RNA sequence: GCGAAACAGUACCGUGAGGGAAAGGUGAAAAGAACCCAGAGAUGGGAGUGAAAUAGAUUCUGAAACCAUAUGCCUACAACGUGUCAGAGCACAUUAAUGUGUGAUGGCGUGCGUUUUGAAGUAUGAGCCGGCGAGUUAUGAUAGCAAGCGUUAGUUAACCA
RNA sequence: UUCUCGCAGUCAGACAGUGGGGGAUAAGCUUCAUUGUCAAGAGGGGAAGAGCCCAGAUCAUUAAAUAAGGUCCCCAAAAUA
RNA sequence: UUGUGGUAGACGAGCGUUGUAUUGGAGUUGAAGUCAAAGCGUGAGCAUUGGUGGAUCCAAUACAAGUGAGAAUGCCGGCA
C-alpha cells in the first residue's frame, strides 16, 4: 500500500446531511415529518416522560 | 392611486414612444452667416433686415 | 459565534407597523460580521485510540513487506565514521550508491553526531533513531539501509 | 477613423441626451451644428462644445476630410452618480441622487464601416474555427 | 477552513440559462423565470412528445378519407378489405404519401376492386 | 421503382438512390444488409410481405440523435427526477432493391 | 423510428365557384360549403396555408325554411350596451339581410382563428347575380 | 477576520447610561502624461514616456443584473402565464454536424414554493441580479458494518521517556 | 403480511356509490361500516370537473390493434333497414 | 421473470468544492479567473478553442470539512 493507492478493504456508510439538495430528500424534510412538535428545536420529551 | 403592476422595459418604451421630438424653423439671413431662426432675429443683430440690437 | 461577539441587546427596529421582519438581533450569523454557529473550535481531541499488538503487527508486516523491497542493504558506523559529517563526501557518497531517485531512511540505534550533521540540508533524505519511525515514515522512503545492531530490538519486539 | 472624444460623467439627464443626439442623428456636419446651436436646450451646448472639440481633434490629429463626417453612433452613458438626501415629512426621508452622463460621438466619413466591423467579427470567429480544426488534427 | 464557492454555482447558472434563449422579454436573462421556463417547456415537450403522434393519426386519417372520398365511399368500408379478402398490410401514412405521387394509387384503389 | 420497406413496425418509401435514417442496427458501417421484410416494390403485393423481395441496402453512418432532456415533475410536490439520452441511429441508403 | 412528413407549402391557388342558393336547408347546405371552403375534401389538406377556393352564392332569397323556425327561433344582436338586444327573426332576414345570416352561421362553423376569417373572405353571398365576377373565371355547381 | 489592515472606538446618532460601520491593490521605476491642438478651464485625443497607456490614477482582473447602438429576421385585425411541436418563408455559414439564426401560419398550452381534505387561483413570498446565508462538536448509551485480538482474552485510563 | 432488530410517519382526511344516525331523511352538511379515487397517480370520455366510467406513465418511436365512449361540422371517424 | 408513478418516510450509489499528505506533470513561446460558441456526457458535469488578462496550479489516491443556495415580510451593494 502507497499513498499514491491507499485504500482499505471496505469502510464507509450513508450520512445524513438534512439540509443539503433533494438527492435523498434531507432538506426542509429532514426526516422528520413536516410542522411536527419533533420536527422543532428541540423537538423531544423527558427520557421518562 | 399608486401603481399596482410593474411596467416592463418593453412597457417603458412603448409609453415612450410618444418621447421623438418636433424638429424646429429655420430661415435664410442674406447679409450674415449660418441660418437663423424663422420669424426670430439673426445673431448679427439684424432680423427684418433690420439691425436694431447692440453686440449679441 | 453568534453568543461570543459584543454589541447591542436590543431590537434595533420596532416590532409592529413594519414591513419586514422583526429582527434577530444586530449580532446575527445571517448579518455581516461573521458569527457562524459551526465550526473549528478547541473542544476536539483530533485522536482515536489503537491497540499496542495492532501497531506492533502492522509494523512487523510493514517491515515484512519492505524486507521484500530489495533495497534494504545492510549499513555499519565504521562508513558513518572516517567522515567529518560535511555534505560533500556525504553527497558523493550518496551519489556513488544511486541514492538521488530514493528517500532512503538510516536506521541507527546511537545516533552518531556525524551522521546527523549529514543529510541535514536534504528534503529528499530524512533520518532518526531506530524506535522513532512511523508506518508513514517507514513506506515513504522507498529504501533504507538497515544496521546490524536494530535486527535484535526488532526480532525482540517481532 | 472615429474622431470621439469621452466627457466623463457630466451631471444631466440621460434620457435628455438620448433625445437630443437623436434630433442630431444620422445628420452630417453641416446640418448638425446649426440646428444644435440654437435649440433651447443646456444638453445641447453641452454637446455642442465637445462635438465641436472633438472636430478641431479629427482636423489635427487624423486629418480626415472634415466636410463629409457624420455621426456613427449616439451614447449616453450612465456613469456613477452621487448619493444625496433632503428631509421628507413625518421623519420618512429619502436619498435623491443627480444622474451623471458620460456623453461620446463618434464620426463616421464614409456610407460604411459598419459592415467591416461584421467582417472584423468574421475573421475572428474564423481564427477561432480554424485553431479549433487545427487542434483537431493533433486529435 | 472556511469556504466560498462561486465558481461552480456561476457555471451551473449560465449552464441552466443556456438551453433556452429567444425569449419575448428579459426572461432568459434571469435565474427564476429562466428555470421556471425551462421546467415548463420539458412539460410542454414531454406532453407533446405523444400529442405529436395524436395529431399525426387523425391527419392521415383525414387525408386518407378525403383521398377515398374522391373514390367514394367511407373510410371504414375500406379497411374492412385488407385483412380476409384482398390482404395489404399497407399502413395509413403510406396511403397518404402514395397520394402525393399520383398515378399510383390508382393501382390500390383499382386492387380493392372485386 | 418504389419499395415500401418495413424496419421494426415503420414503413418507409423507397426509390433508387435514396438515403434515410432509421433504428440502430448491427452490422456495422461498410457492410451491406440484404433484408427480406419488403412489400410493393412493383404491382405485386403479398399478405405478410412480398414473396421473395430482397431489399440491400448499404450503411452510410451510425449517428446519435440530439440528446433530449426529459424531466418529471408536479407542482407543489417535491419531485424532480431528471434524465437525458441520445437515440442512437443509422443513416443508409439503398443500391437495387431487386425483386 | 419515424418516415419523414411530406406535405406541400408556398402553394396557393383559390378556384372560384358560383352556387346558386335554393329550397335546400340551411344546415346541411352550408356545412358541406363550409367544408369546401375551408377544403376539408382535397387529398392534400394543409392546416397552416388552407389552399381552399372562392365560391359565389346566387339568389338567397329562394332559400326555405322548415317547421315553425320562420317564428320559433329569432336571432339576437348586442352590440356594446345595455338596452341594445337587438331581436329579428328569420323571416324579418328575408326581408332585410339574409346573406349576412348564412355568412355568421359558415363563420360560427369555422372555428375562431386567424385564418378563418382570410376563409370566410372567400365568400360572396349575393341576393341576385349582379357582379363582375364572370371575369374570374369561376365554377358553376351545386350542393358544394 | 480582534467591533476597529485607514487618522477606529474614528465618522455619526442622542443632553446620557449606549450603539456603531463602510471604504487594500498604477507601474519594475511616476518615469503621473515635455509638446500640440479645441474649449474659460476642467477635459479629450494625439505626441511622448513606458515591454505594453482596452496598463493613464474611475487606477490588477472588470461577472450577472441594468442602460444604448447597430448585421440580419419578424411585427400596425390583434384575445395571449408569450412557450413547445410542426411549418413554409427569410439571412446564412459551423466544436462537419438529419449546419446555424428568425419565425406567416397551424396544433397544443390556467406560473414557481408554502401549507392545506384538496391551492390554476382574488391565501401568502418574491422588483431584479450577484455575494453571504442556518443538522457540527465534548462526553455518554444503543443498533449496524469491518478489522485486530482471543476464551483465566484484552484494552490500558490519568500519567512517565 | 410469520419472529427479532433499526427506522420514521400521521391521529385535521376529503368525496361518489352502498346501509344508515342526526338534521327537515334539505344541504359541496355532519357521524359511522363497504368498495373506489385524490392525496402519493399522469391518461381518454363526460364541454370546461381532485372524486364519476374506462385505466396505472422506464426512454425513443411523423407504426398497428384495442377499453369506456363516440362517427354533419366546429373536433377524429357511419352507414343501412 | 417481474419489471423502473411516487410525497411523508427508509435503503443504496454517486458527482462537485476547499485544504492537507505524499506519488507525476504543465507553465510569461501563456497557467488561473472571465465572457461566446453550431460538442461530450443516464445525472449532478466534462470539456475544446477564440479573444480580456498576465501567475501559479492541475491529473490520481486517501484524509478532515465553516462544502453544494430560488425561498425564511433571510443580510450587504448596485440596478430597475
Amino acid at each position: 500500500l502507497n499513498q499514491l493507492k491507499s485504500v482499505p478493504k471496505a469502510r464507509n456508510h450513508k450520512t445524513k446531511t438534512l439540509g443539503r439538495g433533494h438527492g435523498s430528500g434531507l432538506g426542509k424534510t429532514s426526516g422528520r415529518g413536516q410542522k411536527g412538535q419533533k420536527a422543532r428545536k428541540s423537538g423531544l420529551t423527558r427520557p421518562g416522560f | 392611486a399608486v401603481q399596482q403592476r410593474r411596467s416592463s422595459k418593453h412597457r417603458r418604451d412603448k409609453r415612450r414612444s410618444h418621447d421623438a421630438l418636433t424638429a424646429q424653423a429655420l430661415s435664410v439671413c442674406q447679409k450674415c452667416g449660418k441660418k437663423k431662426l424663422f420669424h426670430r432675429v439673426c445673431s448679427c443683430g439684424m432680423y427684418g433686415d433690420l439691425r436694431v440690437k447692440k453686440a449679441y | 459565534t453568534k453568543g461570543e461577539v459584543r454589541g447591542g441587546g436590543k431590537k434595533p427596529y420596532k416590532q409592529k407597523h413594519t414591513g419586514k421582519a422583526r429582527q434577530g438581533s444586530t449580532r446575527n450569523p445571517h448579518f455581516v460580521g461573521g458569527g457562524i454557529v459551526f465550526g473549528p473550535k478547541p473542544n476536539r481531541n483530533y485522536s482515536l485510540k489503537l491497540n499496542k499488538k495492532a501497531h506492533t503487527a502492522a509494523l512487523h508486516t510493514v517491515w515484512s513487506e519492505k524486507l521484500a523491497s530489495d533495497n534494504t542493504h545492510l549499513v555499519d558506523q565504521n562508513l558513518f565514521n572516517k567522515t567529518e559529517g560535511k555534505t560533500k563526501v556525504m553527497m558523493q557518497f550518496l551519489k556513488s550508491a544511486k541514492l538521488l531517485d530514493k528517500n532512503v531512511l538510516f536506521v541507527v540505534n546511537t545516533l552518531n553526531t556525524n551522521l546527523e550533521q549529514s543529510t541535514s540540508n536534504i528534503k529528499n533524505v530524512q533520518v532518526k533513531h531506530l524506535d522513532k519511525v512511523s508506518v508513514r515514515d517507514l513506506m515513504l522512503a522507498n529504501a533504507l539501509l538497515v544496521e546490524k545492531e536494530v535486527l535484535k530490538a526488532l526480532e525482540g519486539k517481532f | 477613423m472615429i474622431a470621439f472624444a469621452k466627457q466623463f460623467r457630466v451631471r444631466i439627464s440621460p434620457q435628455k441626451a438620448r433625445l437630443v443626439c437623436q434630433l442630431i442623428v444620422g445628420k452630417k456636419t453641416a446640418d448638425a451644428q446649426n440646428i444644435l446651436s440654437n435649440t433651447p436646450k443646456k444638453a445641447a451646448t453641452l454637446i455642442a462644445k465637445l462635438l465641436n472639440s472633438a472636430i478641431a481633434n479629427a482636423t489635427n490629429n487624423h486629418g480626415m476630410n472634415g466636410d463629409a463626417l457624420y455621426v456613427f453612433e449616439c451614447v449616453a452613458n450612465q456613469g456613477p452618480s452621487m448619493k444625496r438626501t433632503i428631509p421628507r415629512a413625518k421623519g420618512s426621508s429619502n436619498m435623491i441622487t443627480k444622474r451623471s452622463s458620460n456623453l461620446v460621438v463618434k464620426l463616421s466619413d464614409n456610407p460604411n464601416e459598419r459592415q467591416e466591423l461584421i467582417k472584423q467579427q468574421k475573421a475572428l470567429v474564423k481564427k477561432r474555427v480554424e485553431g479549433q480544426q487545427k487542434a483537431k488534427m493533433a486529435r | 477552513m472556511r469556504i466560498k464557492g462561486g465558481k461552480q454555482t456561476r457555471v451551473r447558472r449560465k449552464k441552466w440559462l443556456k438551453q433556452a434563449s429567444g425569449s419575448f422579454g428579459t426572461r432568459h436573462a434571469s435565474y427564476k423565470v429562466a428555470k421556471q421556463t425551462v421546467i415548463q417547456a420539458a412539460k410542454y415537450a414531454y406532453r407533446d412528445r405523444r400529442n405529436k403522434k395524436r395529431d399525426f393519426r387523425s391527419l392521415w386519417i383525414l387525408r386518407l378519407n378525403a383521398a377515398l372520398r374522391e373514390q367514394g365511399m367511407t373510410y371504414s368500408v375500406f379497411i374492412n378489405l385488407l385483412k380476409k379478402h384482398n390482404i395489404e398490410i399497407n399502413r395509413k401514412v403510406l396511403s397518404e404519401l402514395a397520394i402525393k405521387e399520383p398515378s399510383k394509387f390508382n393501382l390500390i384503389v383499382q386492387k380493392v376492386k372485386s | 421503382m418504389h419499395a415500401i420497406v418495413v424496419c421494426g413496425s415503420k414503413q418507409y418509401l423507397v426509390h433508387e438512390n435514396d438515403t434515410f435514417f432509421v433504428e440502430k442496427l448491427e452490422a456495422p458501417v461498410g457492410k451491406e444488409i440484404q433484408l427480406d421484410k419488403v412489400l410493393m416494390l412493383d404491382e405485386k403485393i403479398g399478405a405478410p410481405y412480398l414473396e421473395k423481395a430482397r431489399v440491400v441496402c448499404v450503411v452510410e453512418k451510425h449517428g446519435l440523435q440530439r440528446k433530449v432532456n426529459v424531466i418529471k415533475h408536479i407542482s407543489q410536490k417535491h419531485h424532480l427526477k431528471k434524465y437525458g439520452h441520445r437515440q442512437p441511429y443509422t443513416k443508409l441508403k439503398v443500391v437495387r432493391f431487386v425483386h | 423510428k419515424t418516415s419523414m412528413l411530406t406535405k406541400e407549402q408556398a402553394n396557393k391557388r383559390r378556384q372560384w365557384y358560383i352556387v346558386d342558393a335554393a329550397g335546400l336547408v340551411l344546415g346541411k347546405l352550408a356545412v358541406k360549403a363550409a367544408d369546401l371552403i375551408r377544403g376539408k375534401n382535397k387529398v392534400d389538406f394543409t392546416p397552416n396555408q388552407d389552399c381552399g377556393d372562392y365560391l359565389i352564392i346566387i339568389n338567397s332569397d329562394q332559400v326555405v325554411l322548415t317547421g315553425n323556425k320562420k317564428e320559433n327561433e329569432f336571432w339576437y344582436h348586442h352590440s356594446q350596451y345595455i338596452g341594445g338586444i337587438k331581436k329579428v327573426s328569420g323571416r324579418d332576414m328575408l326581408k332585410k339581410q339574409s346573406d349576412k345570416l348564412v355568412y355568421n352561421a359558415v363563420k360560427g362553423m369555422l372555428p375562431d382563428n386567424r385564418l378563418s376569417r382570410r376563409w370566410i373572405t372567400k365568400v360572396h353571398v349575393f341576393k341576385g347575380d349582379k357582379h363582375n365576377m364572370e371575369a374570374q373565371k369561376p365554377t358553376t355547381l351545386n350542393w358544394s
